[PDB]
């Protein structure tokens, strides 16, 4: 318990499962450890729409997570300095969620405009749009 | 029938706050870079420039009264400088999230911040800038 | 635009915005007081902080006040009355029996003890004739009427080829147009002298025979001063011979010019 708002996505963190974090309509992203009552702490996203998904960067040399939000925007964190690398912007509608690959150095990320865009993990500049033609 | 004069323009970064000093020439201007700049508009000379962080400024208030300025910043931080020597006064954090306005008490040493916490507090600087009311 | 602010006390009306691509500050005008001061130290003003824009107050200047040349006197304050317009200009009667107020597009008078309302139109500009019971102004259609008594004068009239930009108070009735200062004769409104500076004031001396005349200099002198021979004008006028572009030559004197601006002045003898 803690968050203000419907808890959109929960993910455990892929290299310590022992914690997990949780994307909120709160416009917050709460990380805490199993057995704990009260989250390690609390990240604020400046996303005024709230975090519609929450994803844990896989490979060890950084600590990193990402958010996406109706509200447009994807943003890339550091949730040790919780500080934002990065803000991905393009999409035209909300944006339903964003994923880093497990291999390919890239981000996939998903919106009601009908789009699958694929972005360079490093550059963080939009590879490719693809509009599969399914809608949302 | 108003005598509109166009006594200065500038162009720079986008400014999301604007104040004026009491009694010198100056205006203050807090930018979306993180700057924050003090201009003589009647002689048209920048009196000073500050890299307050690299967030933007959005609100900035001067405090004649102390020779001061304050800003506040989408870092969450609250920051008081001199602005006869662009020395840091005092800076702390002031919400979990960013900040939109600071109003400045006429007579006693209260300041008021707005943020996107959804609240606003209350700060007296002659009591170590202590949160004295969040409402 | 993003933000705004407005000068915390209003000097020149100075107002600034900020902008994505920058900021700009704009003076909105002039910031001259409204006030006026009667013969002998009675001082009417309108507005202040913590007051009404419309309201009007007054105080006494006495002997006494022992303050410094370098502090503000304390005077007592007290309210004369209030006014239905924002007044712009604040204006005792040569007597400092009325007072009259001017308020976009508009006029009132008043008495200056007990306040009690005296006239009021409409009126683009306002002045006293020397006499504390007569005055002219600028109606809305653009010209100049003359009032005697709180009472307009028909079959008085001042024709102008040009509009008029402003009035002077003073000897004679002082009109700015075409760029040069036309002096009338207050009876009879008959042309005295046209004086070619572009003045941004007239101001008369107390016996009416001095005059300076405040250059606009927008880059020049900026000031002059002239000598008024009433009596050259009044043969003048007797022989009929009175030029009606220029006046009367004899009827006026250049005797300086100042180099320093002038804000504001009055002759002291």
């Amino acid at each position: 318990e803690g968050h203000e708002h419907f808890v959109m996505c929960v993910a455990f963190n892929p290299k310590d499962p022992s914690t997990f974090a949780s994307g909120c309509l709160d416009r917050t992203v709460k990380v805490w450890s199993l057995g704990q009552s009260t989250p390690n702490f609390t990240l604020t996203t400046g996303q005024e729409r709230g975090v519609n998904y929450v994803d844990y960067y896989p490979l060890p040399d950084k600590p990193y997570m990402i958010t996406a939000s109706d509200d447009l925007t994807i943003k890339i964190w550091d949730y040790q300095t919780k500080s934002c690398v990065a803000t991905l912007e393009g999409h035209m509608s909300n944006v339903s969620f964003a994923v880093f690959h497990p291999t390919l150095p890239i981000i996939i990320s998903g919106s009601e405009d009908g789009t699958l865009k694929i972005w360079n993990s490093s550059t963080y500049k939009v590879e490719k749009t693809l509009n599969v033609g399914l809608e949302r | 029938k108003l005598d509109i004069k166009k006594t200065f323009s500038n162009r720079s970064d986008r400014v999301k706050g604007i104040d004026f000093h009491p009694t010198e020439p100056w205006v203050l201007t807090t930018l979306y870079s993180g700057r924050v700049e003090i201009w003589n508009y009647e002689t048209q000379v920048e009196v000073r420039s500050i890299q307050v962080t690299e967030t933007p400024v959005r609100a900035g208030k001067f405090i004649a009264r102390k020779n001061w300025i304050i800003v506040g910043s989408d870092d969450f931080r609250i920051r008081v400088f001199n602005y006869n020597t662009g020395e840091k006064v005092v800076d702390f954090e002031a919400h979990p999230d960013y900040i939109r306005s600071i109003a400045v008490h006429p007579t006693k040493p209260y300041v008021l911040s707005g943020s996107d916490d959804l609240t606003v507090k209350l700060w007296n600087w002659e009591n170590n800038w202590a949160l004295e009311q969040t409402f | 635009s993003w933000c705004i602010a407005t000068h915390p006390t209003g000097r020149k009306n100075y107002i600034a915005s900020g902008f994505d691509n920058g900021f700009t500050v704009l003076s909105l005008g002039n910031d001259e007081p409204t006030l006026s001061l009667d013969p002998v130290g009675k001082l009417v003003w309108s507005g202040g902080k913590n007051a009404a824009a419309s309201d009007i107050f007054t105080a006494v200047i006495r002997g006494n006040e022992e303050v410094e040349q370098d502090e503000p006197l304390s005077l007592q304050t007290k309210e004369l009355g209030s006014v239905d317009v924002f007044p712009q200009s604040l204006a005792h009667s040569p007597n400092g029996r009325f007072v009259t107020v001017v308020g976009d597009g508009e006029y009132v008078i008043y008495t200056a003890l007990a306040w009690r309302n005296k006239a009021f139109g409409k009126c683009q500009d306002f002045v006293w004739g020397p006499d504390s019971n007569s005055y002219a102004l600028i109606d809305e259609t653009g010209q100049i009427k003359y009032y005697k008594n709180f009472k307009e004068v028909t079959s008085w009239s001042v024709p102008m080829h040009s509009a008029i930009d402003r009035l002077f108070s003073g000897a004679l009735l002082g009109v700015k147009s075409d760029g040069f200062v036309y002096f009338f004769d207050w009876d009879n409104g008959t042309l005295v002298r046209r004086i070619d500076v572009n003045a941004k004031d007239v101001i008369w001396s107390d016996n009416g025979e001095l005059v300076m005349i405040v250059n606009t200099n927008s880059n020049e002198a900026s000031g002059y001063t002239l000598l008024f021979n009433k009596d050259a004008y009044l043969e003048a006028a007797n022989n009929g011979n009175i030029d009606d572009s220029e006046g009367v030559d004899e009827a006026f004197d250049v005797l300086y010019e100042l180099s320093e601006s002038i804000t504001s002045g009055k002759w002291v003898g």
